[PDB]
């Protein structure tokens, strides 16, 4: 009984902003894809005339679950084009924020955006709490014990007897799906921690206003450094350092071992969902100038040649607008970019997203966690070879795994790993630098009449960058290339899917009415849509 | 999705950065779970909701045509350029769906400076001709309780709701439709750097030692002066707000702020 025909999903829930998803079934797996963008913005058109130290402020709201990352950008951005070069300690906070960010975002994305792929809520009341305690206190150093797991069940009891399921309702699981594998204990055990992450992430985020000033949307950055005095105190640096530690506690004893059990059930998701090319730009620095100053470092494979890592060129990005809906067909450079938008409706003139399609030496590239963590794994990374072995050892796979979507998940959480210890590294340094009486947090400049900059960010979902051209002191031109620009974006002129579209080739489909395949390929991406299209 | 119980809430998103959607996560006591599983029912959104496609919509109107009713919380604004064309989900304009859902609402929360004013997208040139909720839907009688910031506090959108829940009506609103219960103070006259600014004493620059010192940003753009809301008061993530964290307001509790407040350092 194998399905022909297509497939919609529109709305793609649980990501950021508004996707639509077709594809081609053929025999029951899917032989073709498209990635359409439904809302456009226009923080590009709105930027042009302004004062460059506004654009961080307009830019911000690009995303409020990548909140910080677009400031971070901008800001990276204008202090490039000015020539500033920012004390050591904005550095520091700048750096420990956007370290915060990352748990905060990957831990919610795991839990409260993807786990409802493989997670059948309502089969955990069928558990018995004794045996799921047994479970996860295997899996996990934290003790769990069977009341505590009752506890989880009896409030889910509660809830679903109301007949008032909310999030749930038409869950695709409801009523049992074949593509669903996990067995109650399971299912309840990863309902508790989905449940605790709910409060945990409050913590997590609360660490980016210690310094940041607030979350969602932190007011700290400006031209030349940061602002907040108070970062500097003891008290605050102690506050953030016990929102990091139990942030941190939660990533390795709960976050990671769910990933792993779950990964370790659907380990036939190591067959759906790979990439050829990976994208990814560093980040961390100790030099705002140099990227390879960064923890992670910058690089470009092709075709899994990870072998052959190449350096990353910044003149060899270009963003296609030839299946997308602006004006003609001319990619460009983001310092010579155009946004121009012409509408003409779902394949119309074979146009069908508000995403440009970005493209490295005319290739689409895939970035984010696995670019991150396969390209810093073959630069010798330290950290990230000892992660990344412990899990392929863990799930009793082979490196090759990784390119699917299963290994895309797990490469977000080993970053979250990697990521979570090395904040400690950071607030470290950003201690002992205090003590050697560096107080300073803004250095002064000067805005040039004409100049242009670049920032690069390696946010949450991968290679970020706004690119400025200064005019009479003023914006001149303002293009974003964000992260999933890259990975959703449409075909280019030269009719190469994008990163998700090849990777939903393949993909089996159960059940048409409930394409949960779909959903965990698409989710693996981590897709953000108000970023892709600014 | 509902039924009786627990009150039915239809959240939407139209033309945002889900930072409206991300700041009821840091809901604090109460806290999100208790939020959704014991104070509301929150039958549609699509940030955290199981259903996607054909699901979603199912979903979406079952809550709409509920006879229990529903309340409706907006994210976003309307873009109304183009007939709409900018914004669209399930294929349908953002304009056309909150012309059909919001007036069969019970109440209507507007959440975010982008659905109550317009917001980032509504800036010149706007492009998208993007609308707050209130002004795209005056034809329709649609009048939303606006909770502006960018995002807001969501003390304010937990505080309304309890209010709307326990009173069966709005709380008394001011002249944008806010209520005056969180936006009935300046930001500024609540500001702990107030006395610096009775005295003239102006931080001159990011790296100065006025700076250092906790000196008012006035001069170095801060909108607190002509900006309402509670921040200083509350805060944010029970820990910090922009002027304690050394940063001027940037206004974004208010409408247009985006071209009225700017340049953002400039005052
Ligand atoms: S009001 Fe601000 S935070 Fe909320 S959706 Fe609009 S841009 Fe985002
Ligand atoms: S810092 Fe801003 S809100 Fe505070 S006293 Fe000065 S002008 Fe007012
Ligand atoms: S920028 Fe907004 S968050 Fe408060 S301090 Fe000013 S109204
Ligand atoms: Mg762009």
């Amino acid at each position: 009984s194998s399905y022909s025909g297509p497939i919609v999903v529109d709305p793609v829930t649980r990501i950021e902003g508004h996707l639509r998803i077709e594809v081609e079934v053929e025999n029951g797996k899917v032989k073709n894809a498209y990635s359409s963008s439904t809302l456009f913005r226009g923080l590009e058109i709105i930027l042009k005339g302004r004062d460059p130290r506004d654009a961080q402020h307009f830019t911000q709201r690009t995303c409020g679950v990548c909140t910080y990352t677009h400031a971070l950008a901008s800001t990276r951005c204008v202090d490039n084009a000015v020539g500033v070069h920012i004390p050591k300690n904005a550095t520091y906070i700048r750096n420990l924020v956007l370290g915060a960010q990352y748990l905060h975002d990957h831990i919610v994305h795991f839990y409260h955006l993807h786990a409802l792929d493989f997670v059948d809520v309502t089969a955990a009341l069928k558990a018995d709490p004794a045996k799921a305690a047994k479970v996860a206190s295997s899996i996990s150093p934290r003790k769990t014990t069977a009341a505590d797991l009752k506890a989880v069940q009896d409030k889910l009891k509660t809830f679903v007897e109301t007949g008032q399921l909310g999030p749930f309702t038409n869950a695709y699981f409801l009523g049992g799906h074949p593509a669903y594998y996990l067995d109650p204990e399971t299912n309840l055990i990863a309902t508790a921690h989905y449940l605790e992450a709910l409060r945990l992430q409050v913590k997590a985020a609360r660490a980016m206003a210690v310094f940041g000033a607030k979350n969602p949307h932190t007011q700290f950055t400006v031209v030349g450094g940061v602002t907040c005095y108070d970062a500097l105190t003891p008290q605050r640096i102690a506050e953030f350092e016990a929102l990091w530690k139990e942030t941190k506690a939660f990533v390795d004893e709960v976050y990671i071992p769910d990933l792993l059990v779950v990964a370790a059930a659907y380990k036939d998701w190591t067959q759906y969902g790979g990439t050829d090319n990976f994208i990814t730009f560093g980040e961390f620095p100790k030099d705002e100038y140099d990227l390879n100053s960064r923890f992670f470092k910058p690089g470009v494979v092709f075709k899994r040649d990870f072998k052959n890592i190449k350096p990353f060129d910044k003149m060899q990005i270009e963003e296609h607008v030839r299946h997308s809906w602006y004006e003609g067909a001319e990619a460009r450079h983001p310092w010579k970019g155009q946004t121009q938008p012409k509408y003409t409706d779902l394949h119309g003139d074979d146009r069908y997203s508000w995403m440009k399609a970005p493209r490295y030496m005319g290739e689409p590239m895939e970035t984010g966690p696995l670019a991150q963590v396969l390209i810093a794994y073959s630069q010798g990374h330290p950290k990230v070879k000892a992660v990344t072995d412990a899990v392929l050892a863990k799930l009793g796979v082979g490196p090759e795994a990784l390119f699917s979507t299963l290994g895309r998940t797990a490469a977000r959480g080993i970053e979250t790993a990697v990521i979570a210890e090395y904040v400690g590294v950071m607030l470290q340094e950003y201690k002992d630098n205090i003590a050697k009486g560096d107080n300073v947090i803004c250095a002064p400049w000067e805005m040039p009449k004409q100049a242009e900059g670049v920032g690069f960010v390696n946010a949450p979902r991968g290679g970020l960058s706004h690119w400025i051209r200064i005019e009479d002191g003023k914006i001149g031109n303002f293009q974003l290339v964000v992260p999933s620009t890259w990975t959703l974006g449409p075909r280019c002129d030269k009719n190469k899917l994008s990163p998700v579209e090849a990777s939903l080739i393949g993909t089996p489909v159960a059940d048409a009415k409930r394409p949960v395949e779909i959903l965990r390929t698409v989710h693996s991406f981590d897709p953000c849509i108000a970023c892709g299209v600014h | 999705l509902m039924g009786p119980r627990r009150p039915s809430v239809v959240y939407l998103h139209n033309a945002e950065c889900t930072g409206c959607s991300e700041s009821v996560l840091r809901a604090f006591e109460p806290y999100i779970d208790t939020l959704i599983l014991d104070t509301l029912s929150l039958d549609y959104h699509e940030t955290i909701m199981a259903a996607a496609g054909d699901a979603a919509e199912a979903a979406l109107e079952q809550a709409v045509n509920s006879p229990h009713g529903f309340i409706a919380v907006v994210e976003g604004g309307i873009p109304t350029a183009a007939n709409g064309i900018y914004g669209k989900v399930a294929n349908h304009t953002m304009l056309d769906i909150c012309s059909r859902i919001l007036p069969k609402a019970q109440a209507v929360i507007a959440y975010g400076t982008c659905a109550t004013f317009g917001g980032v997208q509504a800036a010149k040139p706007n492009p998208t001709g993007a609308k707050g909720v209130n002004d795209a839907l005056k034809h329709l009688g649609v009048k939303a309780i606006n909770i502006a910031g960018c995002p807001p506090n969501p003390y304010n959108l937990v505080g309304t709701i309890v209010y709307y829940l326990k009173n069966k009506a709005a709380p008394e609103l001011d002249s944008l439709n806010r209520p005056t219960m969180f936006f009935g103070q300046t930001v500024h006259e609540q500001c702990p750097r107030l006395p610096h600014f009775d005295a003239g004493e102006f931080a001159p620059s990011f790296e100065s030692e006025e700076a250092r010192k906790g000196w008012c940003l006035y001069e170095l753009g801060c909108k607190g002066p002509v900006t309402m809301n509670n921040c200083p008061k509350i805060k944010f993530n029970q820990t910090n707000w922009p002027v304690d964290a050394g940063h001027p307001c940037i206004g974004c509790s208010e409408p247009d702020f985006w071209d009225a407040m700017t340049p953002f350092y400039q005052n």
